[PDB]
């Protein structure tokens, strides 16, 4: 997710 | 003003398609943000 | 331009044009996620779109009318994400979705990782219907990412 959860 | 859509294709199945990832049962909670969290 | 189809969401105010996400335009609506836009307008060509209705929790935003999307997982059958990368052409991928349990019932998700700006593709059901978009999520024990198939309301 990039890294992220978005 | 600042973003703009561009137009990439049309939504349709593929027939030959790739096939992959797996279907994982997770028990999540979802937050006022919107986020997803995994529960405990 | 309005036609039917997936789009790329565009801005150029940071580095170079940078794909922030991705969404459907269907019936004369675009649907993306709200962590694409935050719900700012749009530009398409030369006309403008401005938002119509979102909600943060479902991470979800429309542009020109109601949310038009109301297809669903079916529970059982392997679905296609069309998944749109920055800088990288439309790719339909087929996966058996996983679930998530929530205490308000359970959603479908997808076991696919791609870049942030893939944000707000859709995935599909066989018969071509948009089921729901793809971006809003969380990250394994693994540190790999599942995202839920997320739909609307019509």
């Amino acid at each position: 997710k990039g890294x992220g959860k978005k | 003003v600042d973003m703009y859509i561009e137009r990439a294709g049309d939504i349709t199945w593929e027939k030959d398609a790739e096939v992959t990832g797996n279907s994982p049962r997770l028990d999540v909670a979802l937050d006022e943000s919107g986020d997803f969290s995994l529960v405990e | 331009e309005t036609t039917d189809g997936v789009y790329r969401v565009m801005t150029r105010r940071l580095l170079g044009s940078t794909q922030v996400g991705v969404g459907v335009m269907q019936e004369g609506v675009f649907h993306t996620m709200w962590h694409v836009t935050k719900g700012a307008a749009l530009r398409s060509g030369e006309g403008r779109l401005d938002p119509y209705w979102g909600d943060v929790k479902q991470d979800l935003v429309s542009y020109c009318g109601p949310w038009k999307l109301d297809a669903a997982w079916d529970g059982l059958s392997e679905v296609q994400l069309l998944a749109v990368p920055p800088g990288e052409r439309a790719k339909n991928i087929q996966t058996l979705p996983g679930i998530f349990k929530t205490k308000d019932g359970d959603i479908g998700a997808v076991a696919l990782d791609y870049p942030a700006g893939t944000s707000g593709s859709p995935i599909l059901d066989k018969c071509g219907r948009v089921i729901g978009l793809y971006g809003n999520g969380v990250v394994i024990k693994n540190g790999s990412y599942v995202s839920a198939i997320t739909q609307g309301k019509r």
